[PDB]
């Protein structure tokens, strides 16, 4: 009933995935699922989903976790919202504190190469767990950015309707909102430039 | 006479776009400024600009305090932006704004009656939210009245920022 007691939504991310499988089965589910339906849905991840349709799809997955969104009608910004769901109710966020005050130190390094290699550097320093997941995120919206000209959401509309999701930052004044403009333009960088931070050959 | 207005509501739903018509850009937080006059009554109208993700649910607290009305969106093309005004909206806006008058405002007039946008909602077994529809939800929430308007052709939209000055004014 109540997510509190949920064994699967507000629990730490370790306990939801393996080494073996290491992207939790509900993301990989939501993510396939808007790979599939949604790259062409305009504004995606920026207009809202129903938020009482988005409960209620976390609510049939904690009953079920072999649900089937394909046999749902649960819609892709439902879809869409209930994946964000899953990582604001992590106790911690997806983008642990100590990685995000890395991330700013590299992000001001000046030169470019040297701020987008000091920014790799910096992840990987993130525990093993959050760096697949992430990876597995920040790929996956790099890949709707590459529609942007049909969903029209470019690099940068991604990051500022998706890196509160992944940082959970501290909004409680105007300069702490002020020093936020960062963190948005480091989860753009990360989606715009993937391939750099992400591919292996 | 100075009032401030602030304008909630789902992501996309075309808040910006309604403070502006007084890019495909979502809003972090903004400030504008209007001045209306109403029953003889000169106002300068703040006008506080939000963003409707659920991102940025915690950043909104910042734009309510000491607030004279609220404009509360839905878009007329999206029943769920309409679902989430009871379900989100209301309470949030309750909870920090109380004893603020609300104005429900239905956006994006012109895609009731667009052939596309209705071609496009079918496929989801979706339609276009009709006026009583909106104006029912207006009368569950308590809201100060009920709007329709559309940017995009600007019908509606003078009626929207007069109601929401009475309403600051009273
Ligand atoms: N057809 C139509 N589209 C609109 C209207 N108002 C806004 N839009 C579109 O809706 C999208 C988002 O609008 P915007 O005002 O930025 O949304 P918000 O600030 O996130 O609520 C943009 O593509 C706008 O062009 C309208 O009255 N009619
Ligand atoms: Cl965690
Ligand atoms: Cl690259
Ligand atoms: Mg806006």
């Amino acid at each position: 009933a109540g997510s509190w007691e949920s064994n699967y939504f507000g629990v730490p991310l370790t306990t939801v995935v393996t080494p073996e499988k290491p992207i939790p089965i509900f993301i990989e589910r939501c993510i396939e699922y808007i790979e599939a339906t949604g790259l062409s849905t305009e504004g995606i991840y920026r207009v809202s989903g129903n938020k009482s349709e988005m409960e209620s799809l976390q609510r049939q997955f904690d009953q079920d976790h072999n649900l089937d969104l394909a046999e749902k009608d649960f819609t892709v910004n439902t879809v869409a919202g209930a994946m964000k769901s899953f990582f604001s109710e992590l106790p911690d966020p997806l983008v642990p504190y100590s990685m995000q005050i890395d991330l700013v130190e590299a992000h001001k390094i000046n030169d470019r190469e040297q701020k987008l290699h000091a920014l790799k550097e910096v992840l990987k320093k993130f525990p093993k767990e959050n760096h697949e997941v992430f990876k597995y995120v920040i790929s996956h919206l790099n890949r709707v950015s590459h529609n942007n000209k049909v969903n029209l959401m470019t690099s940068e509309n991604l990051s500022i309707c998706f890196w509160p999701t992944l940082m959970r930052p501290d909004f409680s004044s105007m300069d702490a909102l002020t020093a936020t403009r960062s963190y948005q333009t480091i989860i753009e960088l990360f989606i715009q430039q993937c391939p750099f931070f992400f591919y292996n050959r | 006479i100075r009032k401030k207005l602030v304008i909630v509501g789902d992501g996309a739903c075309g808040k910006t776009c309604l403070l502006i018509v007084n890019v495909y850009v979502p809003t972090v937080f903004e400030n504008y400024v209007a001045d209306i006059e109403v029953d003889g009554k000169q106002v300068e109208l703040a006008l506080w600009d939000t963003a409707g993700q659920e991102d940025y649910d915690r950043l909104r607290p910042l734009s309510y305090p000491d607030t004279d009305v609220i404009l509360m969106c839905f878009s007329i093309d999206s029943p769920d932006s309409l679902e989430n005004i009871p379900e989100k909206w209301t309470p949030e806006v309750k909870h920090f704004c109380p004893n603020v008058p609300i104005i429900l405002v239905g956006n994006k007039k012109d895609l009731r009656n667009d052939e596309h946008t209705r071609r496009e909602l079918a496929k989801m077994k979706q339609e276009p939210v009709k006026p009583e529809e909106g104006r029912d939800m207006a009368n569950r929430i308590g809201a100060f009245g009920y709007m329709e308007c559309s940017a995009k052709t600007k019908d509606g939209v003078r009626e929207v920022f007069e109601m929401a000055t009475r309403a600051a004014l009273q």
